[PDB]
């Protein structure tokens, strides 16, 4: 029976320590995913959370009627 | 009304609402509301009758409210910022104007009524172009503005929807009364999630226009109107009474359908912020959505309501007109769940 | 919003060309092959509601929904896995950016960790 | 006749083939677990002249 | 919510209108225009929340 | 609101059982207040004088439900001598119940709404304990 | 584990596509196949379990619900084709495509190796379970039953949806591999107490808890016999399931917080005993019974020993294979006269003998009778409720005594005394009803032979 | 009345028409290879294999093999005065309390 | 069996909370739908939100 149907211990020994390292370090990186969105929101000096500002191309440098602007 | 009339009323509307989502200046985005208001009114009144035409005053005085407090809104945030551009507003009365303003074009409580009242008041069709696009418009106003809504009044507000839509969809028995509260209390669970992430509210808006757009198809396929209309459908077409009692048991959140996605992907975004009350509230609170879900489909699809002679020739006779895209819409409904990683592309 | 507003993001673009550095899905995608599926379903569904043989009838119009399915699904997944990388690409980059913000932490073993003990009975 | 026949019991085959597609997907997901083979604490060895994995 | 139609395609619709800094006619400037030129240059490029801090 | 709910704060849970009653009762009848213009703007009165009526019984009920919490709340905490404690919460909420109820002369809805209240304000409690947050304020 | 899930989905185009007298025979053959390949996960380590991917693993504690699982779905069918003859060919597959499904989202919950995942499939057992009640019920109550039982499951399991969600955000995962060797102590608040009553309450209304179960009595009283079957065999062990595998995280907390649901347990056990002494309907005197053995296993779980957690796995295999018996000899007789009531129909010891034999071997079962694994699992649990206190003896024994006191009154009312005289349409039992009676008996008598297989991990 | 209802059929005996009847199915043969399959099937196949099977199974929980290691471990101890059972199942060496 | 099972434990939580939800869906429900009376109900909720939140 063990030699037909089923494998050695090593095989499920081996696949249980890559499993656990995928998941712990999935769960490392769900936490700094926290963190990082938490800071990101706060400060807004990331990439993430950069609402819209007037772009300045729009302003008109030329001279006008009046010359204090 | 004539076919070109009623196509290019359809296509203002639309026009409307590309306007609204393209537009980046408040004076535009008000002229895309008014034109989208305008080209509504006359596919209200398509079909004239009294009920149609009392649900488009209704609906015209809702909107030409919501559109002046708008607009007020609109010149108090040029007052005090001198800006036009479509950002976070400036002044917080302006912001608390603009959210009650929108929350009246959506149908959030407690601005609810004249959602079930058009609703009930319109046809089929129109009650699906009604719940969809105007759904669709004022919350892609909102989701542009959402970094300066005040948390406090759009969770209070989208609790009294998700509240008033159970309770209202619990008592009523017209289908289309009943489209019209599950819709409100959809809406509440939308606009809820909307201070926390646009994109789990665009989601949720996707996942309920699918859902919607499903089951007002299967109601212009089966001609009912009332539930007593729809318990005749078994011995006509029992097909599509299955496929609607599958809808509907997606509609109420059940796992592993497509309605348990958004009410999912909302709970966790929420939890994410450290609140828990109000996800535990919305989640409870649905129960009143899938008990009057149930209840419909006990009539139409797991029992045999009575039915009368004349259906025999209603069998002879076959359905003509086909509403395409009716089966995906029944597919992307239900079945869905697996791919639920795909809101990081919609996002 | 949070990745909306991103620097450097074309508007209206479903996948830019920096998305062509990323491995695409292989075409046997069990997500492709669920999307497929859908696409069959929509064809079984379409042959029950118009009253046709269900398995049988319009073998063209199944092929065409199972085609156009796994078309859309296989480009969903290409941008769905470009947004991924591009938010673990903007999160490592913000960690390496602030070390004062994500410091490293001294590592003691269990035989120096106090944990108290609740006796089960 | 034959063509009959199989026509009515075709359907048989459905859960074996799937029962070996499975085993077959089963072989092919432990394939992809291979990051600790021969490298644990506990079953570290060294391989044999004519073998290249310690396990499939 | 917001398909920027008119970046992607480099149109010019409401922009004009946006901010009374932008091209006025015959030049007239507006009451605020030195103002809200100085905020527009310092707010550009740094975000909302940067830009109100 | 947030005055009167920051004044109610404000007022320490075993001390001045007057003052505490007073907030309380405060809050309730800006709470009947409420109520009373919904319902007559909802279901019209027949009459100014039925109006006016309608408008005092649910600011009475409402004033009365938040006197007697106050009430039962602070004395229960000031003779067991053990604030931030729920059960003093759970005993103002169950007698606001039961206030409901002989307001409303009905023993069953008496003895809901003590249960009902009672859990409420055990939980109002334990939040005001805990930091917990009903409108969470956006992060992450 | 796909090694028997793509089966069940291969099963589904086969009922789809078989001919319309060939669909019993093809559902049952292949539900045997699919047992007798997984048989083969029975073969359990003895450090750690069976993990064969990232997403599904199996254990000592999964391995026997899921070939329990497996060899109930032919029984279901046999059945099933007993009470459906007149269905149309459409509707008898429809019936068959359920039954998959629920099978398929079970082997799919007990596999599952994230707690997101679990919660996801054992809350789609309810789809297929809703339809077939109210569906293919016999009585007006089906749609109430219904009602009852989703809103019941549901108001406990969406607080557990949050917990969960809670839970991730908090640690980072939900794996239970990373949640059983990353454990930590849960410290005294009202947080954690409120984590602790989400979880538990959620399992609880899924066991069910005394105070909690009118849908049991409910569902099962007026679902079809497959959906009886299902009901208590199976569906009743996702919460003892889910309780074994979420108290991992909730200590130290449980030895301060499991007062009142022991309390609850112990005295319901004891009332719902009582209330099978005076019931006059035989399905209700069943699901009461499952009720009180039901919560012996949620006192066990409470407890949470080594000694107790085995006991717990053998009652809740012995209970199912007893229940679902219990369940089908019922139906026989309601088959027979068309009515619930049991005094209705007597003397069949005299007119049905073979049956009579089934009926009294079922009861002996029911009852602790050594040294079956009924008796094994109760008597690991009433020892490890005597380490824990020392009156739960004088519960456990009056629970033993109202035990055997109903099923053998269940016993000599049914069999026992003369016939009814005007009951003359009682034909002989059928070879079908004879072997699912025997497939129903020996894998009992099997298992009590080899004990250890349904020990669990804790052996 | 208040409708055109079928009144309720007679109860259908499966031994009127045969005699021999398994009570699968109407038809003769169809009710035969039924019972044919699900006796073969389920109590040859299912109860006599699996159960062989599962009285054969390997010793993968180690119960022998724990008995000969905790054998060789007392032949070890009690041949050179150590004791049987350890008091500690770690090193106080290794461990570092706290001061 | 009857005075606990059959009429207490489901008086707690199915029958109360179940009347509980059809009183409110009644309340809800009975509207009138008259313009006035909830443009009026507009009113009162658009002062009460321009007042009580800030
Ligand atoms: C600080 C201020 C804080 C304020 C917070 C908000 C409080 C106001 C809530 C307003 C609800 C209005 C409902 C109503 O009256 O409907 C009329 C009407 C009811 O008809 P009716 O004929 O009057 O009732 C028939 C009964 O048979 C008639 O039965 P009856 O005549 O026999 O009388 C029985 C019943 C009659 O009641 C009613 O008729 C009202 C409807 C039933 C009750 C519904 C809930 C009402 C509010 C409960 C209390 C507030 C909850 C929040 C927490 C507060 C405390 C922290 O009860 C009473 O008469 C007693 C008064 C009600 C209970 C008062 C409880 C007071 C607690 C005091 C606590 C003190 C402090 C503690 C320490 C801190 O409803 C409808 O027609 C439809 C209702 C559903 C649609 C929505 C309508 C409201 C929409 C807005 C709600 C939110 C407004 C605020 C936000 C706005 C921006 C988003
Ligand atoms: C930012 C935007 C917002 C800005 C706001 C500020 C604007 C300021 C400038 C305004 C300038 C004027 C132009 C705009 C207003 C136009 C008004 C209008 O067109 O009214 C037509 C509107 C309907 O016309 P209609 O249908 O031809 O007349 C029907 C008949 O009245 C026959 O009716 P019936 O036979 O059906 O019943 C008779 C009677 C029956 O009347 C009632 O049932 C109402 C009873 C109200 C409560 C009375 C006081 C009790 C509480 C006092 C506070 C302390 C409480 C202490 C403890 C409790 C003590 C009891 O009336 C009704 O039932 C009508 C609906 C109920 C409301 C009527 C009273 C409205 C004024 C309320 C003043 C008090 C405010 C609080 C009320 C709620 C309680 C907190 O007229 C009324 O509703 C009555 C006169 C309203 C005068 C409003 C004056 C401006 C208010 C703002
Ligand atoms: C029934 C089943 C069970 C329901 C849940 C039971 C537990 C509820 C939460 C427990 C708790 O700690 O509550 C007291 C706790 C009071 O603690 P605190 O340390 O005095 O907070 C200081 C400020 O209030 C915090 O500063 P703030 O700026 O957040 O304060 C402003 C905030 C203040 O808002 C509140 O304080 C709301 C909560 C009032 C007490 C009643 C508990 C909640 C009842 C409803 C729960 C379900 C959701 C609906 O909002 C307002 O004043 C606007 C009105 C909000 C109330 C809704 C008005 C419409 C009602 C009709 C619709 O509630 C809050 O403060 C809520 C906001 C979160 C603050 C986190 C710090
Ligand atoms: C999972 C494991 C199992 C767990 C669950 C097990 C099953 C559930 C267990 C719990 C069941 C009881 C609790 C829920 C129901 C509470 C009663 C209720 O809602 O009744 C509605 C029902 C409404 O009837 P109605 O149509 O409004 O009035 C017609 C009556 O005939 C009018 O009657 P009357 O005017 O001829 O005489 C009434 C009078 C006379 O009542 C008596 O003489 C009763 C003696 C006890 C009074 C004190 C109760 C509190 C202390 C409890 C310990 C007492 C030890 C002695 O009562 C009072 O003056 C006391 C009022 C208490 C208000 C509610 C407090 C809660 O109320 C009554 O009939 C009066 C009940 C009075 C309280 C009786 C004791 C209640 C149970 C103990 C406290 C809890
Ligand atoms: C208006 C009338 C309503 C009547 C409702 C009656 C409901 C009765 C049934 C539910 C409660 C059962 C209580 C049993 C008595 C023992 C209580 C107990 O052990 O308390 C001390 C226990 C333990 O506390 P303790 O006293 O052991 O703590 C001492 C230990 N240190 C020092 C560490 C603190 O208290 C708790 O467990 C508190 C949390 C309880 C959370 C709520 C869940 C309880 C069970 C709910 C079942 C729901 C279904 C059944 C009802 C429907
Ligand atoms: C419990 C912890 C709190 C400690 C006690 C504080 C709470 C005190 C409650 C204050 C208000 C109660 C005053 C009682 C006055 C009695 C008035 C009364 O009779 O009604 C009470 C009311 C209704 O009873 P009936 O009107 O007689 O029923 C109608 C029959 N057709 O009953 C109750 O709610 C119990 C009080
Ligand atoms: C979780 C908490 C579990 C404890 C539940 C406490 C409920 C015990 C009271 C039930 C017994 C009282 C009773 O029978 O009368 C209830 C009686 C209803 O009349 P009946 O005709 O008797 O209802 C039967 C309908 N078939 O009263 C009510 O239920 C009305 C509800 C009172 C309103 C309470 C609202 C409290 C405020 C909620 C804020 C959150
Ligand atoms: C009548 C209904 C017919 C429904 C199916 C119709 C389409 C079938 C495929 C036709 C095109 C074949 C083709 O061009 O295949 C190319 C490619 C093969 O992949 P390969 O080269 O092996 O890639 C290895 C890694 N690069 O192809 C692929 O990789 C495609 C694989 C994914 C998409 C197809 C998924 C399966 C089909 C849907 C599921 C249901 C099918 C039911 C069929 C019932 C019987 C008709």
């Amino acid at each position: 029976i063990a030699r037909t149907f089923y494998d050695g211990p090593e095989k499920n020994y081996e696949k249980t320590m890559a499993i656990l390292q995928i998941e712990a370090e999935k769960a490392e990186l769900r936490l700094k995913e926290l963190e990082v969105r938490r800071l990101m929101r706060a400060r807004g000096d990331g990439p993430w959370y950069q609402y819209p500002t007037i772009d300045k191309a729009l302003i008109d440098h030329s001279p006008k009627t009046t010359p204090d602007n | 009304m004539n076919p070109i009339i009623y196509t290019t009323l359809i296509m203002t509307v639309m026009s409307g609402t590309m306007l609204v989502m393209i537009s980046s200046h408040w004076l535009l985005i008000w002229i895309g509301f008014e034109m989208n208001l305008l080209a509504m009114i006359p596919v209200l009144m398509k079909n004239f009758n009294p009920r149609a035409t009392e649900a488009a005053t209704k609906y015209f005085l809702t909107q030409a409210t919501a559109s002046m407090m708008l607009m007020m809104a609109i010149i108090i945030n040029l007052l005090y910022s001198g800006q036009w551009t479509i950002t976070k507003m400036f002044n917080p009365v302006a912001m608390t104007m603009m959210t009650m303003a929108l929350a009246m074009k959506l149908g959030l409580s407690p601005f609810h009524f004249w959602v079930p009242e058009v609703t009930q008041g319109i046809s089929l069709q129109a009650g699906l172009l009604l719940l969809t696009w105007q759904k669709l418009a004022p919350l892609s106003v909102l989701c542009q503005i959402s970094q300066s809504i005040n948390p406090n009044l759009m969770l209070t507000m989208a609790m009294l929807s998700i509240l008033i839509g159970g309770w209202g969809g619990l008592n009523q028995t017209q289908l289309r009364k009943i489209m019209a509260y599950s819709s409100i209390a959809h809406m509440g669970w939308m606009t809820a999630v909307l201070p926390y992430n646009t994109t789990m509210t665009i989601l949720n808006l996707l996942i309920y226009i699918t859902m919607t757009l499903a089951m007002f198809m299967l109601l212009i396929h089966s001609s009912a109107t009332t539930t007593l209309s729809l318990s005749h459908t078994w011995n006509k077409m029992p097909v599509i009474t299955s496929l609607m009692m599958v809808t509907l048991l997606s509609m109420g959140g059940l796992p592993p359908l497509s309605g348990f996605m958004p009410k999912w992907m909302i709970i966790q975004e929420m939890t994410k912020n450290e609140s828990i009350i109000m996800p535990t509230l919305m989640a409870m609170t649905a129960l009143l959505n899938l008990y009057f879900y149930m209840r419909l489909a006990y009539s139409s699809s797991l029992t045999m309501f009575p039915s009368t002679n004349n259906m025999k020739m209603k069998w002879q006779f076959e359905h003509t007109k086909q509403m395409k895209l009716l089966p995906t819409m029944i597919v992307l409904s239900t079945l869905v769940l697996p791919m639920t990683p795909a809101l990081s592309s919609l996002n | 919003t949070m990745m909306s507003g991103r620097p450097g993001r074309v508007p209206l673009q479903f996948l830019p060309n920096e998305a062509r550095s990323l491995p695409p899905p292989k075409l046997t995608d069990p997500r492709l092959v669920y999307m497929g599926f859908l696409g069959y379903c929509s064809g079984l569904i379409d042959n029950a509601i118009r009253r046709r043989p269900v398995v049988s009838a319009g073998l063209h119009r199944q092929l065409l929904y199972v085609t156009s399915f796994v078309f859309f699904g296989y480009y969903l997944l290409k941008r769905q896995d470009y947004m991924y990388a591009l938010r673990d690409h903007d999160m490592f980059a913000y960690v390496k950016s602030h070390p004062e913000d994500f410091p490293e932490k001294d590592k003691k073993t269990y035989g120096e960790i106090l944990e108290e003990f609740h006796p089960v009975r | 006749n034959v063509l009959q026949i199989v026509r009515d019991h075709w359907v048989h085959i459905l859960v074996p083939v799937g029962f070996v597609f499975g085993c077959y997907l089963d072989r092919r997901s432990d394939e992809k677990l291979t990051a600790f083979r021969n490298k644990s604490l506990l079953f570290k060895r060294e391989l044999r002249p004519n073998e290249e994995v310690t396990w499939k | 919510p917001f398909f920027d139609v008119q970046k992607r395609l480099g149109l010019d619709l409401d922009r004009w209108m946006t901010i009374q800094s932008a091209e006025q006619p015959h030049k007239i400037p507006g009451r605020c225009h030195a103002f809200e030129k100085e905020w527009i240059e310092c707010a550009h490029g740094i975000g909302g929340i940067r830009a109100e801090k | 609101a947030k005055t009167l709910l920051h004044k109610y704060s404000d007022i320490p849970e075993g001390t001045e059982c007057h003052r505490k009653a007073y907030a309380s009762t405060s809050i309730g009848g800006a709470t009947g207040l409420i109520v009373s213009a919904y319902s007559i703007a909802l279901k019209p009165p027949a009459s100014f004088l039925e109006g006016v009526a309608r408008t005092g019984r649910y600011t009475f009920t409402s004033a009365a439900i938040g006197a007697i919490f106050g009430l039962t709340s602070c004395i229960s905490a000031q003779v067991r001598e053990k604030p931030d404690d729920p059960l003093n919460y759970f005993i103002g909420g169950c007698a606001g119940g039961l206030t409901l109820g002989a307001r409303t002369r009905s023993y069953g809805i008496g003895a809901a709404a003590c249960a009902y209240m009672g859990l409420t304000a055990a939980l109002v409690k334990m939040g005001q304990l805990e930091g917990w947050q009903v409108f969470a304020e956006p992060k992450v | 584990m796909l090694k028997i899930i793509i089966p069940t989905t291969m099963l589904l185009p086969m009922t789809w596509m078989s001919k319309h007298n060939m669909i019993w025979i093809n559902a049952t053959v292949h539900s045997l196949l699919i047992s007798l390949i997984s048989l083969s996960l029975l073969n359990q380590l003895g450090e750690n379990s069976l993990n064969f991917s990232l997403t599904f693993f199996s254990d000592s504690l999964s391995a026997p619900l899921l070939v329990l699982t497996t060899w109930l779905l032919p029984l279901m069918l046999m059945a099933s084709q007993s009470h459906l003859s007149k269905e149309t060919t459409t509707r008898k597959k429809l019936y068959i495509t359920m039954l998959i499904l629920l099978q398929l989202f079970l082997i799919m919950t007990f596999t599952a190796t994230e707690l997101i995942l679990f919660y996801i499939l054992f809350e789609a057992t309810l789809v297929p379970t809703l339809i077939i009640i109210t569906r293919w019920g016999n009585q007006t109550e089906r749609l109430n039953a219904g009602l009852y039982f989703l809103f019941y499951t549901l108001a406990g399991s969406l607080p557990l949806l949050v917990a969960l969600v809670y839970i991730q955000n908090t640690t980072g995962s939900l794996n239970f591999l990373i949640i059983h060797y990353w454990s930590h102590p849960l410290s005294n608040s009202w947080s954690n107490i409120f984590m602790w009553l989400a979880c538990i309450m959620a399992f609880m209304v899924k066991m069910p808890l005394y105070g909690l179960h009118l849908w049991l009595p409910k569902a099962h009283v007026e679902a079809p016999i497959a959906g009886s079957m299902v009901l208590a065999a199976v569906l009743l062990k996702l919460g003892g399931y889910g309780m074994m595998r979420i108290t991992t995280i909730l200590n130290p907390l449980t030895n301060y917080m499991a007062y009142p649901f022991l309390m609850l347990s112990m005295w319901g056990m004891i009332m719902t005993s009582s209330i099978c002494l005076r019931q006059t309907d035989l399905k209700s005197l069943i699901a009461y019974s499952s009720v009180s053995h039901m919560a012996l296993v949620i006192v066990a779980i409470m407890i949470q020993t080594p000694w107790s957690f085995m006991g717990a796995t053998a009652l809740m295999i012995a209970h199912g294979l007893t229940s679902s018996m219990l369940f089908c000899l019922a139906n026989t007789n309601y088959e027979r006269v068309h009515s619930r009531t049991m005094i209705l129909a007597r003397g069949l010891q005299t007119l049905l003998p073979l049956m009579a034999t089934w009926w009294l071997v079922a009861s002996l079962t029911n009852l602790a009778l050594p040294p079956s694994i009924n008796l094994i699992g109760e008597l690991f649990i009433i020892t490890a409720s005597f380490s824990w206190s020392n009156i739960t003896i004088i519960l456990m024994g009056m629970n033993m005594m109202i035990t055997a006191l109903y099923s053998l009154y269940m016993l000599i009312t049914t069999q026992r005394g003369k016939y009814t005289h005007h009951i003359n349409n009682i034909k002989p039992s059928f070879t079908r009803e004879n072997a699912l009676m025997a497939l129903h008996i020996l894998p009992l008598l099997l298992l009590t032979l080899n004990p250890k297989m349904i020990l669990g991990p804790l052996y | 009345i208040r409708l055109q209802e079928d009144p309720d059929p007679e109860d259908e005996n499966l031994y009127e028409k045969n005699p021999d009847s398994h009570g699968y199915d109407k038809d003769p043969i169809v009710d035969l290879w039924n019972m044919r399959v699900v006796f073969f099937f389920g109590f040859s196949i299912v109860l006599v294999l699996g159960s062989t099977f599962v009285a054969y199974l390997p010793d993968y929980r180690m119960q022998e093999w724990a008995r000969r290691e905790a054998e060789r471990l007392v032949k070890y101890r009690e041949a050179n005065g150590l004791p049987l059972m350890e008091s500690n199942c770690f090193d106080p060496n290794k461990i570092q309390l706290p001061e | 069996s009857s005075l606990l099972d059959l009429i207490w434990l489901e008086t707690i939580l199915p029958k109360t909370t179940s009347f509980i939800q059809m009183k409110m869906s009644i309340m809800v429900s009975n509207q009138k739908g008259l313009i006035k009376l909830y443009f009026l109900s507009f009113l009162i909720t658009i002062m009460i939100s321009m007042t009580l939140f800030n």
